[PDB]
C-alpha cells in the first residue's frame, strides 16, 4: 500500500 | 518542529512543497490542520501531506 495524500480542503 | 522526507512529493501545482526522500522538511505552522503542515523545505515554502514526512 503506498503513502496517500490528504484532501487539501475546502 | 522538523522531520526527514521519508518518500519524495512531486508537486504538479506550485503551492504544494515540492521535496525529495532524505531532504530537511521544517516546520513553520501545523497549529491549522494535522492533514497538510505549512512547512520550509530551504530555498521554498509550501504544504506537506503528514504521511510523507518521518513526522514522528
Amino acid at each position: 500500500v503506498p503513502p496517500p495524500v490528504p484532501p487539501r480542503r475546502r | 518542529m522538523e522531520a526527514i522526507a521519508k518518500v519524495d512529493f512531486k508537486a504538479t501545482a506550485d503551492d504544494e512543497l515540492s521535496f525529495k526522500r532524505g531532504d530537511i522538511l521544517k516546520v513553520l505552522n501545523e497549529e491549522s490542520d494535522q492533514n497538510w503542515y505549512k512547512a520550509e523545505l530551504n530555498g521554498k515554502d509550501g504544504f506537506i501531506p503528514k504521511n510523507y514526512i518521518e513526522m514522528k
